């Protein structure tokens, strides 16, 4: 969840 | 209604709170057969005195005495604390914490899961907790105490639940 | 056959298991 919320920034 | 979710997840988790803190500050888990305070009479037993009572003399109490084979160290160092129901009042309290910052400081939208997070997790450390003890004392009826910890468990599960599905309707009306 | 305290566990297992699954396979809003 953690790696998909920071990408999802981009 | 959103108002009354969050109003019986603050209930719920006040309550699991209070229950497992009297549960591992209380004195009636076993109801076991022991030696009330010596240098064999029903006893109360708790997690941490040994109360005695219908004895010659009731109402003394004394430390069990943790450590009257490295594998069988372990478990006796772990049920000496209480690590784990220790942690689990911690987990529940943490978890409350996060639950009153939702209502200020709120539209973060993460702070409910983290309740549901916390709340999940004491009661996995509640359970660890339960199987230490009952391992550790290895008639040996169970007193109130220890069922207030099973209640905190379940409780906890469902403030745990509460939360979740608070945070993905949270997420959901985001999204529209 | 089993004791009543495995019985115990059993069903608070069960209950433990259950509410993680839901978590895992739900929370997050990238799976709707």
């Amino acid at each position: 969840f953690c790696y998909k919320s920071r990408a999802e920034a981009k | 209604d959103r108002g009354v979710q969050m109003l019986l997840t603050t209930v719920g988790a006040f309550a699991a709170f209070s229950l497992m803190t009297i549960a591992v500050g209380t004195d009636y888990w076993l109801y076991s057969r022991g030696v009330c305070k010596t240098k064999e009479v029903m006893t109360h037993s708790g997690l941490w005195r040994t109360c005695c009572l219908e004895g010659n003399f009731k109402g003394l109490c004394k430390q069990i005495d943790h450590f009257p084979d490295t594998a069988e160290y372990f478990l006796r160092a772990v049920r000496a604390s209480s690590i784990f129901p220790i942690l689990s009042v911690i987990l529940l309290f943490m978890g409350g914490l996060c639950i009153a910052a939702s209502e200020f400081y709120k539209t973060r939208h993460n702070i409910i899961l983290s309740a549901g997070i916390f709340f999940v997790s004491a009661g996995l450390s509640n359970i660890i907790g339960i199987i230490v003890y009952i391992s550790a004392n290895a008639s040996y009826s169970y007193g109130w105490s220890f069922y207030f910890g099973a209640l905190s468990f379940i409780i906890a599960e469902m403030v745990g639940v509460l939360a979740v599905h608070m945070f993905i309707d949270r997420h959901k009306q985001l999204r529209a | 056959p089993l004791a009543y305290e495995i019985w115990m566990c059993i069903v608070f297992a069960y209950i433990g298991v259950s509410v993680v699954l839901f978590l895992v396979s739900r929370f997050s809003p990238y799976e709707w």
